[PDB]
């Protein structure tokens, strides 16, 4: 003889008509209870526990939403916002990011129950603000025009923090801290994020990967999600270096800024780059064929009539060293600089 | 293991050889040592990525949530274009019998 | 694809509410100014 | 008290997550 | 403090109103905005480049 | 689906407040007894529990 029972009483008329109006996109229903109805609630909650605007949300309705949101008592604004950022719907989010709460982007970065959903609860972590949530769900657009609004992820601090803020959040909670960490970091572990938010993504990309990489050997609990980030971080590289159709972008990719670099000892470009994704084990990056083309005319290097041979001439070869090994040895110690040498 | 990982994985270690040469620390073998732009260019590829990665999220299967989006629509369209036929006849009904008293 | 289709629909609710609306005043106008006859 | 407070958050969670989830699957010709 | 910034610059009302638009298939609103305005440039162009 | 502390104690272990607090600080440990009894081998080797 038990129900679950989310809202413990029964509606009226007037508000579950309301409701249906507003769950179902009638929208002159909607615009005249709101212009010719004085005694309805327009926080007025369904059977689950959802008010007007979040059936409005929740269904694509951008009439509705923007009807609804010139009221100046509406409830779970903030929920609001977080469901239509999850689902994807770009024009309800530029709707609803006119709202006199998020005005000056108060709200959409780093308690005042304003995400909360229902009466005891809210419908994603309490870390996860707006940025983290666009950052996990791939969104390109809501992303950019999140960070054009001034709202960054904040790095999380290291394992091992004794700060006054680290302390009390794990004596007061040693599992949602844990969570608010693993969170940040899927956050700032997106292809959204990091193509958007930082200046040169690819030596950002691979310092993240190896952050995620010691830090999944740190926390033995919860490694197969660090391992997954930074598998994801090498995957945005290795897809970054994939599509490059010229010389220089490859050597964009490949070496950094190759005016402010040092050349190298001989004709060969900067490798310093390449030993840090070698360093990191980002194989998928080296064993590229855009990357394999440069290392072979690197590993030849003025033999180029011994590239295209077979291999029963490179035994020849090295019999011929095998034998002439004192004869190359004082001529490389009596006479560097030659056709040989 | 992979089929692609196979390869990946000795392409990695013969790169790993190659860096081993490289250096020009060694020099000799065994017995015988003993005696702007760049800004422009990363803009251009930052664009190619998030054109292709809206591609490939294209390239994606649909799931139920997206057709209900379209059902949502057109119940919506359709209470719109009713409610619009509705106003238009009653609207223009009650100024024609307005001037059809008139006679 | 989907996207395609949404977009159909929204270019016919656009289409469709500003023909409703477009003959509504343009019938009122010429109507009116019948009506300011009598 | 409380454990039926939590309880029933935490299968209002499981409700919506489930409705996620069926969201998620594929479409048929029906 | 980054930010990609294809355009590095902000749009008048009556270019994203036009874009707005042109982009989600407001046929009426482009024809009006073709023929009855004349301070707007048709190559104006969004927060992407398109 | 659990994001707190009390969470994951209201799930791995009953009603705590009209349960025996164990012999020690630990928690009560009768429903995990149960689901090693009934083979509920996900609902054990689960990072929260």
């Amino acid at each position: 003889a038990y129900m679950f029972s989310d809202r413990s009483t029964s509606l009226s008329i007037e508000e579950e008509r309301f409701l249906d109006a507003a769950e179902y996109g009638n929208i002159p229903v909607v615009r005249k209870m709101l212009e010719e109805c004085h005694s309805l609630n327009v926080n007025c909650v369904d059977y689950m526990g959802q008010n007007a605007l979040q059936l409005a949300v929740a269904n694509e309705h951008l009439e509705i939403t923007e009807l609804l949101l010139k009221k100046e008592n509406l409830s779970r604004v903030g929920d609001a916002l977080l469901l239509a950022i999850s689902k994807g719907y770009v024009r309800i989010v530029e709707a609803i990011l006119s709202h006199p709460a998020f005005a000056e982007g108060k709200r959409l970065a780093t308690q005042d129950d304003f995400y909360a959903y229902d009466e005891d609860g809210t419908r994603f972590s309490h870390d996860v603000t707006p940025i983290i949530l666009a950052a996990h769900c791939q969104e390109y657009e809501i992303v950019h025009t999140l960070l054009r609004k001034g709202a960054r992820i904040e790095r999380p601090h290291d394992y091992f923090c004794k700060c006054n803020d680290c302390n009390q959040k794990q004596k007061h909670d040693s599992f949602s801290h844990s969570r608010s960490r693993i969170n940040a970091y899927k956050g700032l572990a997106s292809p959204a994020y990091l193509s958007l938010s930082s200046e040169d993504p690819v030596m950002t990309a691979l310092e993240l990967s190896n952050e995620l990489a010691v830090l999944a050997n740190i926390e033995k609990e919860f490694k197969n999600d660090y391992k997954k980030l930074s598998m994801q971080c090498k995957d945005f590289v290795v897809g970054l270096l994939d599509l490059c159709r010229n010389t220089e972008e490859v050597e964009a990719i490949l070496n950094g800024d190759v005016e402010t670099l040092q050349s190298g000892d001989h004709g060969r470009p900067n490798l310093s780059r390449l030993k840090l994704a070698i360093k990191y084990e980002v194989k998928k990056f080296v064993a590229h064929p855009n990357c394999q083309q440069q290392l072979l005319s690197i590993w030849y290097e003025n033999l180029s009539g011994l590239r295209q041979q077979t291999m029963a001439v490179k035994f020849l070869v090295v019999l011929a060293v095998a034998i002439g090994l004192p004869f190359l040895a004082l001529i490389y110690w009596f006479a560097p600089c030659s056709k040989m040498g | 293991e992979i089929e692609d990982d196979a390869d990946v994985e000795w392409k990695f270690a013969r790169a790993k050889l190659w860096f081993s040469y490289f250096e020009e620390g060694r020099t000799l073998p065994v017995p015988f040592n003993l005696v702007r732009q760049y800004q422009k260019i990363m803009k251009r590829l930052i664009k190619r990525y998030t054109t292709q990665a809206q591609i490939d999220k294209e390239s994606d299967e649909v799931n139920e949530g997206e057709l209900k989006e379209i059902k949502q629509d057109i119940s919506s369209l359709r209470y719109e274009l009713l409610e619009e036929k509705s106003q238009n006849t009653e609207d223009l009904a009650e100024l024609i019998r307005e001037l059809g008293e008139k006679l």
